[PDB]
RNA sequence: GAAGGGAUAACCGCUGAAAGCAUCUAAGCGGGAAGCCCGCCCCAAGAUGAGGCCUCCCACGGCGUCAAGCCGGUAAGGACC
RNA sequence: AGGUUUGGCACCUCGAUGUCGGCUCGUCGCAUCCUGGGGCUGAAGAAGGUCCCAAGGGUUGGGCUGUUCGCCCAUUAAAGCG
């Protein structure tokens, strides 16, 4: 991943990209680092315990990678009356039935872009800040309210 | 025929903090220290002891979790309220007594062990603007 | 949190467009502010006002007239005004604008030794049919073995009255800077010629 | 939403284990069930 | 009565192993109540842990084993009436 | 499971522990009658049904009976149980 820069330090990893360095904070168990032209990590015991706490890093890193060399995705939906957006700067004004249209604040790392009324992405490099706003989002309109009103992802619907 | 007996000592203070370790385990020892319980000269109805100090308080361990898992009812008001405390609250909200709490059960109940909290003085530190002659104890 | 003390001095109604209004007619005077403390200092942040004038130097060891304002300490004693600090010359009374609400505070009439039933208004008991010694009395004050004993707290006849009361929003009708004045909304505490003490509502 | 005694009405119907409550349930709110 | 802060219940979620899939959970993180804590009001330093600040009053005159355990006048102030 | 009913036992009290009901004054419990949240629904909406958090605060006035209780009248967010 030549663009990457892969920092280690104690029980934290600090990973350098095209895009920007972030904190992984991981267990001050393995002390595992950057061997060869990529990452790995080891683990201790065998234990339940360490197995679950073990992996869960594999990926948790190598989303740091993945996220500096361009990790952005998170699409959105809509359907029925003055359901959509108009992207006002950074943050968004959807409205959807409320008597009083939802703005919806700009958050610092992501980006909101408004290809249309309708669909709709969250970009941004991470993923709790993401996924985190997709509470920010889907949290304005439901779904199956015998369907088509509310916003979605790309997912499908269920009658 | 014999005795025992000891006269009017020099109270040997002693500064101290292991914020590394847990109150109790900690404790106990600051109180075994209060009461004269090391230095052999004993008379557990003199009053003499070290004059224990703790700095840089709080900091302090404790083992499994006490995230409200620890509770203090201590205050029993009077008219239908024995409102209770949890440990994250002292901590943030003026900690110390975390320990000094930990100190006072483990004293005797006498207007002695009465006293002998009394020379008890933990801070919230480190810093123990108090001091003339801490002589720091590992 | 603009101070300023005061005395209640009684109070009438005026008119507004049609509809009358109940109006107590404060008089706070200029308070020539005597000390401040910074926490740097005292560590609160507040300004000690003065009030009542003339004194005949009646003012013994405590002349703390370190302060210009000295003017022969005003008996009337000063207070603080918990988060107060204007420019340090005499609190005007042009503080407050039509409309704006304060949180008066004054000494509740003192009506001594009150009976529960006044203290409290209790029900009493009936003047008629079942006894007659019982009127005015508190009935039961607990239940039996357990817990054995009355509450901390129980109503009782007590000494109620001359106490610190605190009236709030009460509105700002109008102000005579010309011979310094106020005038609210009537609930102000205390008789006529009241230590009163006008603030800044906290309805925000 | 339920107390005892469960096999799992439908497949769709996981376990779900969370804080303390042993709530499986579905996709189906009516497959829907919290110890 | 409240605004408003903060922390939560049930519960709603993001990321995510153990278990290559998937999960709100195990390490992590968000939102969530007339409720909880802080706010509004009132008491309150007998808080012997006896707090802080501002301004005042100022020297032993004489008695053992020397800090009074003893008196004779004060001061600033304080009571009496 | 709880100790609110009806009972069993006969341990303290027979040189005495006044025993229904009302009134007055209440305080506590949650197994919640309202008012706060929430999951399901054979939930379109408005209603409901059910289960889960949660007592901060509420929880009316009359007719009949000594009544507690009930049944009625008139309301209510509700007219909670212990």
């Amino acid at each position: 991943p030549k663009g990457v820069s892969v920092e280690v330090a104690p029980g934290r990893v600090k990973v350098k990209g095209p895009k920007g360095e972030l904190e992984v904070p991981v267990s001050p168990e393995m002390r595992v680092v950057v061997e060869e032209g990529v990452v790995r990590v080891e683990r201790p015991s065998d234990e339940r315990r360490h197995k679950s706490l073990h992996g869960l890093t594999r990926t948790l890193i190598a989303n740091a990678v993945k996220g500096v060399s361009e990790g952005y995705s998170k699409e959105l939906l809509i359907k029925g009356i003055g359901y959509r957006a108009r992207l006002v700067g950074r943050a968004l004004e959807l409205t959807v039935g409320f008597s009083h249209p939802v703005v919806v604040e700009p958050p610092e790392g992501i980006t909101f872009e408004v290809p249309e009324p309708t669909r709709v992405r969250v970009s941004g490099i991470d993923k709790q800040k993401v996924g985190q706003v997709a509470a920010n989002i889907r949290a304005i309109r439901k779904p199956s309210a015998y369907h088509e009103k509310g916003i979605y992802y790309a997912g499908e619907p269920v009658r | 025929m014999k005795t025992y007996v000891p006269k009017q000592v020099e109270p040997r203070w002693v500064l101290i903090d292991a914020e590394g370790k847990t109150l109790g385990r900690l404790a106990t020892k600051i109180a075994t220290l209060l009461r004269g319980k090391h230095r052999p000269d004993w008379t557990p109805n003199v009053a003499m002891g070290d004059f224990v100090v703790v700095v840089n308080a709080d900091k302090i361990r404790v083992t499994g979790k006490k995230l409200e898992q620890k509770i203090y009812t201590r205050y029993s008001g009077y008219p239908g309220g024995l409102k209770k405390i949890p440990l994250e609250k002292m901590l943030a909200t003026h900690p110390e007594r975390v320990l000094e709490h930990a100190v006072k059960g483990m004293l005797p109940k006498g207007p002695l062990g009465r006293r002998l909290f009394k020379r008890l003085k933990v801070y919230a530190g480190p810093d123990h603007p108090h001091q003339a002659q801490r002589p720091e104890k590992l | 949190m603009k101070g300023i003390l005061g005395v209640k001095v009684g109070m009438t109604r005026i008119f507004r467009d049609d509809r009358a209004v109940p109006v107590t007619v404060i008089l706070a005077g200029p308070c020539p502010v005597v000390q401040r403390r910074t926490p740097e200092k005292d560590g609160y942040t507040a300004v000690q006002l003065g009030f009542l004038p003339q004194n005949p130097k009646r003012v013994n060891r405590p002349l703390k007239g370190h302060f210009a304002k000295a003017g022969v300490e005003p008996v009337r004693i000063l207070r603080e005004i918990r988060d107060f600090n204007p420019e340090g010359d005499t609190v005007t009374v042009e503080i407050f604008k039509p409309g704006e609400r304060v949180d008066v505070t004054g000494t509740s009439k003192g009506r001594g030794f009150a009976g529960v039933m006044k203290r409290w208004n209790f029900a009493g008991g009936p003047d008629s049919h079942g006894a007659h010694k019982i009127h005015r009395h508190p009935g039961s004050i607990g239940n039996r073995k357990t817990p054995g004993r009355v509450y901390k707290g129980k109503k009782m006849a007590g000494h109620y009255g001359a106490e610190r009361v605190t009236v709030m929003n009460l509105e700002v009708v109008d102000v005579i800077p010309e011979e310094n004045l106020l005038l609210v909304k009537g609930a102000v505490p205390g008789p006529n010629g009241g230590l009163v003490i006008v603030r800044e509502t906290k309805k925000a | 939403k339920v107390r005892a005694s469960v096999k799992r009405i439908c497949d769709k119907c996981k376990v779900i284990r969370r804080h303390g409550r042993v709530y499986v349930i579905c996709e189906n709110p009516k497959h829907k069930q919290r110890q």
